């Protein structure tokens, strides 16, 4: 019954795993990627930068 | 201590008009000395200014040359602070050959009329914690900013994304997104980038974390002046033609639809008037064409507080064969106040002296204050101000601490004032050059 009327209730579930996508459209992708992580030998932070590539080609 | 692009002028000592509550002036304040009618009487005009209910009130400060006109005309320019305009022209500025002397004298008008613009703006400030753009070889992106009270996750648009990649956001940023048009703003950084990079060669302060909602309505205040919106509106490239003064005559009816779109906003709450002052020094550089069209310029409502300085007596008007007072028309005269400056007296001029030299930073026995208080007296005050100086360095290249009366005769000995000058010229008038 609760899959069942969930039919009805599962408003919150399905709409965040549908608009929340963590992928993309296929064909090659550059990704910049820019994060805060902690420096080591708020607490000291440093910023690093990250570049990803799809496919060895590209 | 560093040379800076203000120097110390004629008018360095003055800052203000020296006036307690009841616009009763003190003797020495502000570094105005004496002229207590006068330095009254500006106060009353200060205060119809910064009330700036009624609009063309000129007033016309006349006295003896050296009676302290343009040091009143100063003070008054101190005591009402960057917030007025005040523009300041010598008489001769507008005999120009970009334009006529009544485009001239609209634009020294409407230069002097403050709009103080208010607009209402969606920011977002915080710091960056997490970007990430991909794009193929249309753009995605996720953005994530921080503000000590909350972290949002944002998706970015592709034009949002251009702007970031524009800026070269990177995590560590304090930024500022002005969400109606979405101009990005970099306030400061937040900590260093890795030092595993090399290059980057700076160590730049970091600014502090914001604080609040990340994104806040905020209020800014835009003040432009009448003129600015005239060249701004005259034509396409308008803009540039307010450094260059390239401004040709501004069409009149430009000026109507501005006075008129003005009169609304300030009907609406988009914008207030900040009328402000006119100051022409030396007005009867002006011709007959100028005051005539001065007499009808401040018949308008957006006319500002015309200041003049003259020392003229019953003069020959420019461009006339006939005299009249101060070298102004009897039509202009008569919409206008005068103020009259009386010559100083040994106390005002020593206490004059005094507040030149602590301006210059110039240590000086009394008793060469009393020579050069009697040599002020006896020539004029600013050739004793500039013994001042001239003593000062004098003094210094003798290894001197403080100027004494040796110093002031030797530098009255080299520098000559008017009339010492005159009865050598007088003297030697056969070697001068059309007698
Ligand atoms: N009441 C005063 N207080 C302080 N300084 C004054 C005063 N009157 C004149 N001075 C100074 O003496 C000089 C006189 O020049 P100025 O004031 O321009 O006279 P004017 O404009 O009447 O020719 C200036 O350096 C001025 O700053
Ligand atoms: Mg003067």
């Amino acid at each position: 019954n609760l899959r069942s009327l969930e039919t009805y209730e599962r408003l919150e579930a399905d709409k965040k795993k549908q608009v929340h996508k963590k992928r993309k459209c296929p064909g090659p992708i550059i990704t910049y990627h820019s994060v805060t992580v902690p420096l080591v030998g708020p607490p000291a932070r440093c910023s690093r930068t990250f570049i990803t590539f799809s496919d060895d080609a590209t | 201590d560093v040379t800076r692009i203000e120097r110390i002028g004629a008018h360095s000592h003055i800052r203000g008009l020296g006036l307690d509550d009841a616009l009763e002036p003190r003797q020495a304040s502000q570094g105005m000395v004496g002229q207590l009618a006068a330095r009254r009487a500006a106060g009353v005009v200060l205060e119809m200014i910064r009330e700036g209910k009624i609009a063309g009130r000129a007033v016309l400060i006349a006295g003896q040359p050296g009676t302290g006109k343009t040091a009143i005309a100063m003070g008054m320019a101190q005591a009402l602070g960057p917030d007025t305009p005040f523009t300041a022209i010598a008489g001769s500025e507008i005999f120009s050959l970009e334009m006529s002397k009544t485009e001239a004298l609209t634009q020294a008008f409407r230069r002097s009329i403050g709009v103080r613009i208010k607009e209402e703006t969606e920011i977002i400030e915080g710091e960056v914690v997490e970007i990430q753009i991909d794009r193929p070889a249309s753009k995605v992106g996720k953005l994530t900013l921080k503000t000590t009270e909350m972290e949002t996750i944002y998706d970015l648009g592709t034009k949002m994304i251009e702007s970031l990649t524009k800026d070269k956001v990177q995590a560590g940023d304090v930024i500022t997104i002005d969400k109606a048009t979405g101009k990005i703003s970099k306030l400061g950084r937040s900590f260093t980038r890795a030092r595993d990079y090399d290059a980057m060669g700076s160590q730049t302060k970091f600014v502090q974390c914001p604080d609040g909602e990340l994104q806040k309505r905020k209020e800014v205040v835009h003040t432009v002046s009448l003129h600015e919106i005239d060249v701004i509106n005259s034509r396409t490239q308008g803009f540039l033609a307010l450094f260059s003064g390239d401004t040709g005559e501004i069409k009149s009816e430009v000026r109507e639809q501005i006075n008129a779109k003005v009169a609304e906003w300030r009907e609406e709450g988009k914008a207030e008037i900040i009328p402000g002052v006119l100051f022409i020094d030396e007005v009867h550089m002006l011709d007959i064409e100028s005051f005539s069209f001065l007499n009808r310029a401040l018949e308008s409502d957006m006319a500002p507080v015309l200041i003049m300085a003259t020392n003229r007596g019953i003069t020959r008007i420019r461009g006339t064969s006939y005299q009249s007072p101060h070298g102004i028309p009897i039509d202009l005269l008569d919409r206008l106040l005068i103020v009259s400056t009386t010559p100083y007296s040994e106390k005002d001029t020593k206490q004059i002296l005094r507040i030149r030299c602590e301006e210059e930073d110039v240590e000086m026995s009394e008793d060469a204050y009393t020579v050069l208080t009697r040599i002020g007296l006896e020539t004029s005050l600013r050739y004793a101000i500039q013994l001042i100086t001239a003593a000062s360095l004098v003094c210094r290249k003798r290894k001197g601490t403080e100027v004494q009366v040796d110093d002031i005769k030797r530098v009255y000995s080299l520098f000559l004032d008017e009339s010492r000058s005159t009865q050598y010229m007088k003297e030697y008038q056969d070697a001068f050059l059309f007698n």
